[PDB]
């Protein structure tokens, strides 16, 4: 792995997307809800690991969080949902009388697991929930339960799968809700939102979100380097024996390689 | 016009007093204009307005409605829906009217709701958009005067008009006067579906229900009394869908309308028939 040639590709791919987006579209039409900067932004580029062995020969269906030095989803329009494994009113009161001001803004809807299976069992409702928020969290006490509850509409794609969040102490609902101290909760929510996410599938290609196309490239280069070093040492088996090509590519362009 | 003085000879006394404070320098531009339009279904007109205003925040926005009652209802709804928007309607103080516009003319960003008859009496400042949500009162004055004021001297100001699918004869009338058009695409994903939140508010809040009912009726009633009935026809309006935009699941009742002579008969000649 070498950092400079990673940077000069990161210049080239990012500069391409401005040329692609700013180019007009030939049927004589414009877009009301798509500014030139808004589509230069909000277009994520992501790192596509290519392996030799099929990593984790099963469907893991639970994301792993790689702590990024500078966070991913900390924009101004992010709606986030916290699926909690205990009385909804305790967390509703927790996020109202606490959870600073930024976290109070991003908390869109906190929903109990029991209220989720009653109100969102149908496939209208789990499609309306998919399109309404942007990142979904989950308590670790209900991470296994969400495949049945939020089914294919939440788990066919890896863009929005519920992020595992630990919210326990170290049961009658109204009497007791085993949770962390409240400042330890809101601090941990901050980590989960802005973390690059790995998704283990019986596959050779793994797409990891690294950032959007409006950041400055050295910011991105420091971010991709931390994604590279964390993923090999922690997640893919046969750490550098099973490693193979590492491409970076945007949602509408070709793949820019790095090899290992 | 010719009919005007015949109204004067029948109404006025033989000696009138003639006053002309008219603006004879009518700068009705014929070519230096470009009109925008968005074809939007009747049941997602508001959702496109809300998605427009939310994403085109940090800019200058002026919206034209057709009735002061719909301005009043949209003002109270947007405060509940949490979008800070300025307003200009007739149920306000005259002093509050002026301090609202002076605040808007000096502001950097912002968004103002007023009726189209309010802007005709008002001095439009430099703005980034002029959006005609409801149909205009007189289409000739909209295209010429409001198109040029949207262009707004130097700064790039663009004007758009909301059109239903049953309203595309406006394009034929625009083509007759030979004025350029551009239509915007607006993908269906970026619509903020707050329809469920809206209908929960209308069905539960009583003050918003009154404002919704009066805004819906005034919108239909202004539509009926429109001058150019070829394109703005109320009988080509699906009233269930237009009450969906206002926040109703059942459209409230409104009166949309508001050969052989007698055998052996002769014309009347006498009698005090009252």
């Amino acid at each position: 792995v070498d950092p400079d040639q990673t940077l000069k590709a990161c210049k080239a791919l990012l500069a391409h997307i401005k040329k692609a987006a700013a180019a007009p579209r030939p049927d004589g039409k414009q877009n009301l809800l798509a500014d030139e900067e808004s589509t230069v932004a909000e277009t994520p580029i992501w790192l596509t690991l290519t392996t030799k062995k099929h990593i984790h020969d099963s469907h893991r269906l639970q994301p792993g969080k790689i702590i990024l030095p500078h966070p991913l989803n900390t924009s101004e329009e992010i709606s986030v949902c916290l699926i909690t494994a205990d009385p909804q009113r305790f967390y509703k009161n927790a996020v109202a009388d606490e959870f600073p001001e930024d976290l109070r803004a991003k908390i869109g809807r906190v929903i109990d697991i029991s209220h989720l299976k009653a109100k969102f069992k149908a496939y209208e409702a789990q499609r309306k929930l998919f399109s309404e928020h942007d990142v979904f969290l989950a308590d670790t006490r209900i991470i296994n339960r969400l495949p049945k509850a939020l089914g294919k509409t939440f788990y066919k794609t890896t863009t929005k799968r519920p992020i595992p969040v630990v919210l326990m102490a170290q049961r009658d609902p109204l009497e007791n809700a085993n949770a962390r101290p409240i400042p330890e909760i809101v601090a941990e929510i901050r980590k989960a939102i802005g973390a690059a996410l790995v998704h283990l599938s019986p596959s050779t290609n793994t797409a990891i979100k690294v950032g959007y196309a409006n950041w400055e490239p050295e910011k991105l280069a420091a971010n991709i380097e931390t994604v590279i070093r964390e993923l090999v040492e922690r997640f893919v088996p046969q750490k550098w024996q099973n490693v193979r090509n590492f491409y970076v590519k945007g949602p509408e362009t070709a793949a820019l390689p790095i090899y290992q | 016009t010719t009919k005007v003085e015949d109204l004067a000879r029948i109404s006025l006394r033989p000696g009138p007093l003639y006053i002309n404070v008219d603006e004879e320098k009518k700068y009705s531009t014929v070519e230096g204009l470009e009109q925008g339009y968005v074809v939007v279904e009747a049941d997602k007109r508001f959702l496109l307005l809300f998605s427009f205003l939310k994403k085109m925040a940090k800019k200058k926005i002026i919206v034209f409605f057709s009735s002061c009652n719909s301005v009043k209802y949209y003002s109270e709804l947007l405060q509940y829906i949490d979008l800070p928007v300025l307003d200009l309607h007739g149920k306000q103080k005259q002093q509050k009217r002026t301090n609202t516009f002076f605040e808007f003319c000096n502001a950097k960003s912002g968004t103002l709701i007023c009726t189209d008859v309010a802007a005709r009496g008002l001095d439009i400042p430099q703005v980034d958009w002029i959006v005609q949500f409801d149909p205009p009162d007189d289409p000739r004055d909209y295209i010429h005067r409001v198109g040029r004021t949207a262009r707004g001297n130097n700064g790039k100001g663009r004007s758009l008009l909301f059109l239903q699918p049953c309203e595309l004869g406006f394009l034929a009338h625009l083509k007759a006067a030979k004025v350029p058009v551009v239509e915007y695409d607006f993908p269906k994903n970026k619509i903020l579906n707050v329809q469920s939140q809206l209908e929960k508010l209308i069905s539960t809040n009583y003050y918003l229900n009154q404002s919704a009912k009066e805004g819906y009726r005034s919108y239909i009633h202004a539509y009926a009394s429109h001058s150019l009935r070829s394109v703005f026809d109320v009988h080509k309006l699906d009233l269930v869908k237009v009450a969906k935009s206002f926040g109703f699941s059942t459209p409230p009742r409104v009166d949309i309308t508001l050969g052989r002579r007698a055998y052996g008969s002769q014309p009347r000649q006498g009698g005090r028939y009252k």
